[PDB]
């Protein structure tokens, strides 16, 4: 599907709500505790990647194909939110534009 | 100089030739395609140097597949720094292969 094959990829990160049981009966029972307190959780996360990139030196004379926002007028701008508040992606953008000698 | 059908060849002392080696492989590389124009096998022969040329992407249109695609590259070789040589001065450089397995 494309990508970087890794022997030792980034570690999976797993999270759970710790169970909080509801009021236990007064008499003892060895069976599992069936009833819990309904709860959920929320909070922010952040991810910081450091990328290394190969600089481009090409002596070709004439200009190259490049990615350009669609030059047309439109009811909704490209890669932007619409009236209802929904973010819309126009184009899968490939990485291959700049030419290189074979 | 050509006067009638009699050529007159003189020696122009102030003219230059200009040469450069491309060490970054930024030009299309036509060596190793087994063309002619190498040194002769026998040291006493004199040979004429081959012309340089390359051919880029082509693309279809109408009945002609020979149209130039947008990404067809054009390389100007005067856009490379090169050393200009008169008759007195000379040119040299060295190169070192990376390790490859014995044949
Ligand atoms: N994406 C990626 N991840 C890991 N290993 C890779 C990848 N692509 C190629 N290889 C392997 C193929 C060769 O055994 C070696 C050197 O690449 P060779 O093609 O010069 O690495």
């Amino acid at each position: 599907m494309g990508g970087f094959g890794l022997k030792n990829p980034p570690p999976q990160i797993l999270i759970k709500n710790t169970p909080v049981p509801a009021d236990p009966p007064t008499q003892f029972s060895s069976q599992k505790i069936n009833s819990f307190i309904t709860q959920y959780s929320t909070g922010q996360m952040t991810v910081e990647i450091e990328w290394e990139l190969r600089k481009e030196n090409s002596k070709r004379w004439n200009p190259e194909i490049q990615y350009t926002a669609n030059f047309n007028n439109s009811a909704n701008a490209q890669f932007s939110v619409n009236n209802n508040g929904l973010y819309i992606e126009d184009r899968t953008i490939g990485t291959r534009y700049l030419t290189h000698t074979l | 100089t050509t006067t009638d059908g009699t050529k007159t060849i003189a020696n122009n002392l102030t003219s230059t030739v200009q040469v450069f080696a491309d060490t970054e492989h930024q030009l299309p590389y036509i060596l190793g395609s087994a063309h002619e124009g190498c040194m002769p096998p026998f040291p006493a022969d004199v040979f004429m140097l081959p012309q340089y040329g390359y051919l880029t992407l082509n693309g279809p249109g109408s009945n002609n597949n020979n149209l130039s695609t947008p990404s067809s590259a054009f390389y100007c070789l005067e856009y490379f720094p090169s050393q200009m040589l008169r008759t007195g001065n000379n040119f040299v450089f060295t190169y070192e292969f990376e390790k490859v397995p014995f044949h």
